[PDB]
C-alpha cells in the first residue's frame, strides 16, 4: 500500500491510498468516494498519456508519491 | 476539512462558493450563486461532473 | 474574464506544470502562446509542439480557441494547426482551465480518433498500418517540433 | 468568504460540513451529510432557520 | 455526545457571555451547572441564578435538562426551578449550544408568557398588578440570589 | 452609520452597518440577507433583554461597536 496524489479538475490535490495492483478503474471509484465525479467522466494523465481502465498502477510505474493529472472526459473528432 | 471551500468561485474568481450546482442527492459547491444561475439558465451540465444541473441552492455557512 | 484569466497566469507561475506550459504574448492578456511536451514512449517524444491561445470576452463560459502553430501529424490535428476536439466545442466545460486544456490536447496526442478524423488521410494510414503512422509522426516532429 | 466553512460539522464535531440542507432555492451547511441526513429521517426542521427540509445534498467542494 | 460537549465546554472557558457561565460539576462531563445574572434594571437585578445541567445520551438531538437551583418568582419556572419553555421541548434545535440556551432563558426573566403560564397565581399577578409582581420578584431575589 | 455586531446560533460573529435610527427589525432584514435566517425566527437579545422589533438602536441606548446575541425565537409557557 502507498499514497499517490491526484490533481483534480479545479487543480485541487488530493490524497489517494492504492496499491500498485490496483486498477485504474480502482483508483477512479475513489476518485468517485472522495469527490464525486462519476467514472466514465474521469481522464487520467501520468507521463502526458491517459490511463486505461484494466491496466494497473504497476502497469503504468506509478509509484508512492506519484501525481496523477484529472481532465475530464474527451474525444478526438 | 474542505481547506478550498473558502476560495472564490473558480469562474469568476471574484465571489464566494455559495451556489451549489445540485444533481440528484450530491452537490459540486464551487461557483458563486451568479455564475452557477447562469449555468442553469443555458442549461449547461455540471462544469466538474457533467451532470445535467437540476437547481442552483444559495447556500449559507451558519 | 480577466480575473479569471490572472489567476490561472499566477497558478502557472506558482505552481508549474511540466508537460505544458503557457502565458500571454506581449501584454496582450486575452492572447497567449503555449508549449506541449511530445510525450515519452511516443513518436512524438523529444518534440516542443507551440500553440496559440485566444480567450473570448466570456471566457471561460466560452471555451478559449487553441490552434496549433507547430505542423504535427495527427488524424485529429490538420497541417493548418486545427484541433478538432470535443472539450473545444460542445463538450467544454468552464472548470477546465488552460493548463487542464493543454495536458488534454497532450493526451489526445497519444489517443487520437480515426473514427471521425479530421484528416482522412492520416486516419486511414493509422488504420491500416500503425508502424507506418507512427513512422511519419516521428519524422515529422524532428522536422518540425525540435 | 466563509471562514467558517472549514469547521467540523456543529452537531456532532467530527466530520466536515458536506451535509447541505435545502429548503425552497436557499440552504444550511453546517452539518455533515451523517447529521443532516438523520434530522431528515426525524422530520425535524433546519436547526437555524426552523424551515422544512426538503432534501439532504451530499456536497462536494471541487 | 462528548466531541459536541467539550468543544462547547472549551468555547465557554474562552469566551463566555458577559450574562451567563456553566461548566461541569466535577468529573461528569454529562452534569453541568450554570450561573445567569440577572438583567440590569429588572426585578432580577444584582441577582445570581444557579440552574443544573443534565445532557442526555443523545445530545445534542435531544435537549438538555435545565432547571434552576436558584428559587425564582416568575410566572413559567415552578417550585422546583423547572422552566416551561418551548426551545427546551418542541423547538429544540441542535445548533442551540448551552450558551445559547441560557441567555435564551435570560431574556425570559423580563420577557414571561403570563397568558400560558407555568404558575398561574405568579400569572396572575402579573396582569393585575404588575407592581405587586414585581415587588415579590424583588423579595425574592434579595431572599435566594444574593 | 455605525458598525455593530452580531454573534450568530452556531457563535459565528458578523458585522451590520447601521444607524442609531435603525429599527430592530430594519437589523433583522440586514441579518436575513447575511445569514438566510427569515426575521421572525431572529431573537436578539442585548445586556440579557430581549430587542422589540418596533424599537429603534437608539432606544435601546446601542452604541457604535456593540454585539448583539442571536438566538432563536422562543415562547415561554
Ligand atoms: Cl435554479
Ligand atoms: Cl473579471
Ligand atoms: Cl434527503
Ligand atoms: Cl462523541
Ligand atoms: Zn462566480
Ligand atoms: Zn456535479
Ligand atoms: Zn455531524
Ligand atoms: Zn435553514
Amino acid at each position: 500500500s502507498m499514497q499517490i496524489f491526484v490533481k483534480t479538475l479545479t487543480g485541487k490535490t488530493i490524497t489517494l491510498e492504492v496499491e500498485p495492483s490496483d486498477t485504474i478503474e480502482n483508483v477512479k471509484a475513489k476518485i468517485q468516494d472522495k469527490e464525486g465525479i462519476p467514472p466514465d467522466q474521469q481522464r487520467l494523465i501520468f507521463a502526458g498519456k491517459q490511463l486505461e481502465d484494466g491496466r494497473t498502477l504497476s502497469d503504468y510505474n506509478i509509484q508512492k508519491e506519484s501525481t496523477l493529472h484529472l481532465v475530464l472526459r474527451l474525444r478526438g473528432g | 476539512l474542505p481547506l478550498n471551500a473558502i476560495e472564490p468561485c473558480v469562474i469568476c474568481q471574484g465571489r464566494p462558493k455559495n451556489g451549489c450546482i445540485v444533481h440528484g442527492k450530491t452537490g459540486h459547491l464551487m461557483a458563486c450563486f451568479t455564475c452557477a444561475k447562469k449555468l442553469k439558465k443555458r442549461n449547461k451540465p455540471c462544469p466538474v461532473c457533467r451532470q445535467p444541473i437540476q437547481m442552483i441552492v444559495l447556500t449559507y455557512f451558519p | 474574464a480577466l480575473k479569471r484569466i490572472h489567476k490561472e497566469l499566477n497558478d502557472l507561475a506558482r505552481d508549474p506544470p511540466a508537460q505544458c506550459r503557457a502565458g500571454p504574448v506581449g501584454d496582450d492578456m486575452f492572447h497567449w502562446q503555449a508549449t506541449i511536451m511530445g510525450p515519452n514512449d511516443s513518436p512524438y517524444q523529444g518534440g516542443v509542439f507551440f500553440l496559440t491561445i485566444h480567450f473570448p470576452t466570456d471566457y471561460p463560459f466560452k471555451p478559449p480557441k487553441v490552434a496549433f502553430t507547430t505542423r504535427i501529424y495527427h488524424p485529429n490535428i490538420n497541417s493548418n494547426g486545427s484541433i478538432k476536439l470535443d472539450i473545444l466545442r460542445s463538450q467544454w466545460s468552464p472548470a477546465l482551465t488552460i493548463s487542464k486544456v493543454l495536458l488534454s490536447i497532450c493526451s489526445l496526442l497519444c489517443d487520437p480518433n480515426p473514427d471521425d478524423p479530421l484528416v482522412p488521410e492520416i486516419a486511414r494510414i493509422y488504420k491500416t498500418d500503425r508502424e507506418k503512422y507512427n513512422r511519419i509522426a516521428r519524422e515529422w516532429t524532428q522536422k518540425y517540433a525540435m
